[PDB]
RNA sequence: GUGAAGAGGGAAACAACCCAGACCGCCAGCUAAGGUCCCAAAGUCAUGGUUAAGUGGGAAACGAUGUGGGAAGGCCCAGACAGCCAGGAUGUUGGCUUAGAAGCAGCCAUCAUUUAAAGAAAGCGUAAUAGCUCACUGGUCGAGUCGGCCUGCGCGGAAGAU
RNA sequence: GAUGUCGGCUCAUCACAUCCUGGGGCUGAAGUAGGUCCCAAGGGUGAUGCUGUUCGCCAUUUAAAGUGGUACGCGAGCUGGGUUUAGAACGUCGUGAGACAGUUCGGUCCCUAUCUGCCGUGGGCGCUGGAGAACUGAGGGGGGCUGCUCCUAGUACGAGA
RNA sequence: GCUGAAAGCAUCUAAGCACGAAACUUGCCCCGAGAUGAGUUCUCCCUGACCCUUUAAGGGUCCUGAAGGAACGUUGAAGAC
């Protein structure tokens, strides 16, 4: 089924009544309006493609009005798609609100990784460091060897070596969907998920379940 | 946190007083035990006419440690050492018949009955 | 089943049979006459 | 070849339908057909069927008695059918039959129900007895096999589900 | 003999292998080794066979109803080979040590004799006869049947590291 | 007109003659267990005492502690205990200088990366008037392990355990 | 394993019909049209002259410059740059 954009709001815990506590995640889920719906006519898959929140109207091209316009709805601040199933279809020009999750249970939260830079192979493939003190030289946190010798003569594609981590697209799945507050827009899911507080998150019912 | 060669307080009324962990046992390549966890052991210390040897080998349930355990609501409850139960090495029931300090609450699991029973406290 | 480069019928009831390349001795009195050419 | 030498006699009530090598053969029990091989010769006659090879086929004979055989199960086919007896041997072991479909009591945590196909029915006597009808020999055959393949009949008491006329031949552990 | 101290064509490439030794020039022809579906020049050539594994296009003792032939045999239409209703007058609990394994403990009587033919046991569990097939050969069915030999080409045997 | 040796370390990749887990036939396989053979590389396959050690033997784990190839994989990645310089001694040998795959103690490991190879990160052009977005999926990669307990069920089995 | 001849029988195989493993191919996740084989949908913007010749998918001149983009600056749970 399909799911919905919202932003990372931060991270907090609720009190159950029976003195447990239990990590949330608040995703502020505000009404996702459908802009296109794209047939297997058309498009040749089917699919809707929303958008959420706002723009500033200086910060929106005529490419992008006229989008808009023609959905007759106000700009958002992106647009995504969601691919439709064979039961549901929606029009353009609808809002979906977040009790769409009213009775879901499980989410896949999908998001942006927190950017960690260029990091060394210790941080971004748990390689080993060889010995602090015992004569080493210069070689506290290296990799180490990267290849065989003469007889393979070249470094395998795919070696784990340093380079840029995080700041990519993660999804986090089955996650418990502890509280859905339609009058508030928020969706409170059991855990962490990928990103820092106000980046962008979409939700959807979890796939493995 | 219990790894090898971590020294460890006696519990009971054994007679054993310094022990050290050889092995955290119940997994590949595991490394720690915490409250609750098996641990094989070899005694270090003893008094002189207890019901155990110095360097004698056999398994102990660890029930406090300074790490702490952590309760589902999010709490914590640390102790100031380190302390393990002897217990026998194939029926593991402990040796001893006294139990010394309190114990905590994650022992209550019907194969250390004796020990909630026999403890002061929790 | 017995995997040998070397079958042959071990009694009056043990048959050879080809299936599919594989020549095979099938026997319906003694299981342990089974065998199989490889 | 001298299996296909012999004729079968189509006797009265069931007709035969051809359109050169896919064949049809209706009767009292229902609707048997299939298509043979590319180098049979089938030839209806008076009240029977005449099977012998093509030209330019290798082993047209062994073909020729292939489609002798299977022509000859169809009419017996449509004409009473055959039947399948199986047995249960366990304690504890039972079956039943739910319209189309068998339920197997065999000593597993959980139930065993089997679907037949289209043309087979079901109809237990007893709990240990499982008989099957249809006209389809190989069909037949085939969910007997079913069947018989959730419980072997293992070789020490030869407790499992077993055809009727089945040899079993038990055996002792070591002595003693 | 060739390289050394030789070119060129061929061998996928590949001093020393094969054909064949290069005076120079030619947008001439004709051949050798090797080829003639395409990469890449020239047979998608004619006529007959033979293999089905990709043999070709990597492997042995050793196995096997895989097929193309040849020369010889036995059996048989009175009826072979097979399938089938096939079982049947054994003194048989006739020699086991002992009071039945008289057979298949181990050795010895190990024979008459039957059915129409059978068993002094050839076995299997059973040391047993118990039970079972039976070499039985009595019927039925009606054209082939059962082995070896010699050769042609295939099959398995047949596991390696970027 | 020089291709650094062993072991450890850090990092590996592949083969299958598969150690574990998965499928199956035969058993001299009642169950619990096995044995033996066949198929199968998807993932996983100990950290310590002694020794410079690979190994070995221990003492405890584990689901299991696979076997080989890779310049006995890897020193322009690291170490340098061993071996293999120059000092010294011992046992032995030689008249001696000296020797000894006998022993012992101590004993300078340089390399600012052009090219390929790899991990990251960008430009230029093309994409056929330009532009803002949003897409698709043709291919690439990654993951892909297992214990224990309980119920079924002291049921099946055994004769009982 | 089922039906089934060759090779009256039989026979998992020859025709034909079923199954069957952490392998395989998917399914879970990521990248991705330089996928030069460079794809797709929606939207935005430009419809003035003149001259010279080799003439051709030609070149200038004047007026015009749009969508958009860049630059610069305040900056960033982005980032060696």
């Amino acid at each position: 089924m399909i799911g919905l954009v919202g932003k990372k709001v931060g991270m907090t815990r609720i009190f159950t009544e029976d003195g447990v506590s239990i990590p949330v995640t608040v995703i502020e889920v505000e009404a996702n309006r459908v802009t296109q719906v794209k047939d297997l006519a058309n498009d040749g898959y089917r699919a809707i493609q929303v958008t959420t929140g706002a723009k500033k109207a200086n910060r929106v091209t005529k490419p992008e009005a006229g989008h808009f316009a023609k959905a007759g709805v106000e700009a958002g601040r992106g647009l995504w798609e969601f691919r439709l199933a064979e039961g549901e279809e929606f029009t353009v020009g609808q809002s979906i609100s977040v009790e769409l999750f009213a009775d879901v249970k499980k989410v896949d939260v999908t998001g942006t990784s927190k950017g960690k830079g260029f990091a060394g192979t210790v941080k971004r493939w748990n390689f080993r460091t060889q010995d602090a003190t015992h004569g080493n030289s210069l070689s506290h946190r290296v990799p180490g060897s990267i290849g065989q010798n003469q007889t393979p003569g070249k470094v395998f594609k795919g070696k784990k070596m340093a380079g840029q981590m995080g700041n990519e697209r993660v999804t986090v799945q089955s996650l418990d969907v502890v509280r859905v507050d339609a009058e508030r827009n928020l969706l409170l899911v059991k855990g962490a998920v990928p990103g820092a507080t106000g980046s962008d998150l979409i939700v959807k019912p979890a796939v493995k379940a | 946190m219990i790894q090898e060669q971590t020294m460890l307080n006696v519990a009971d009324n054994s007679g054993a007083r310094r022990v050290m962990c050889i092995k955290v046992l119940g997994g590949s390549h595991r490394r720690y035990a915490g409250v609750g966890d098996i641990i094989k052991i070899t005694i270090k210390e003893a008094i002189p006419r207890g019901k155990v040897k110095k360097g004698d080998v056999l398994k102990a349930v660890v029930v406090r440690t300074k790490k702490g355990v952590r309760r589902p609501d999010g709490s914590v409850i640390r102790f100031d050492g380190n302390a393990c139960v002897l217990l026998n090495n194939n029926s593991e029931q402990p040796i001893g018949t006294r139990i010394f300090g309190p114990v905590t609450r994650e022992l209550r699991s019907e194969k250390f009955m004796k020990i909630i029973s026999l403890a002061p406290e929790v | 089943m017995k995997v040998r480069a070397s079958v042959k019928k071990l009694c009056r009831n043990c048959k050879i049979v080809k299936r599919d390349g594989v020549i095979r001795v099938i026997c319906s009195a003694e299981p342990k006459h089974k065998q199989r050419q490889g | 070849s001298r299996v296909a030498k012999a004729p079968v006699v189509v006797p009265a009530g069931v007709d035969v339908k051809i359109n050169g090598q896919v064949i049809t053969i209706k009767g009292k029990n229902g609707e048997l057909t299939r298509t043979l091989n590319d180098a049979v010769e089938v030839k209806h006659a008076d009240n029977t069927l005449t099977f012998g090879p093509r030209d330019g086929y290798a082993d047209g004979w062994a073909q020729a008695g292939t489609a002798r055989a299977l022509l000859n199960s169809m009419v017996i086919g449509v004409t009473e059918g055959f039947t399948k007896k199986l047995q249960l041997v366990g304690v504890g072991y039972r079956a039943a039959v739910k319209g189309n479909v068998i339920n197997l009591s065999l000593g597993f945590s959980h139930p065993v129900d089997h679907q037949l196909p289209a043309g087979i029915t079901a109809e237990c006597p007893t709990q240990t007895e499982i008989v099957l009808k249809g006209a389809d020999k190989q069909v037949i055959g085939q969910v007997a096999a079913d069947l018989r393949a959730y419980r072997r009949p293992e070789p020490y008491k030869g407790k499992g589900v077993r055809y009727a006329d089945e040899v079993v031949r038990t055996k002792e552990a070591k002595k003693k």
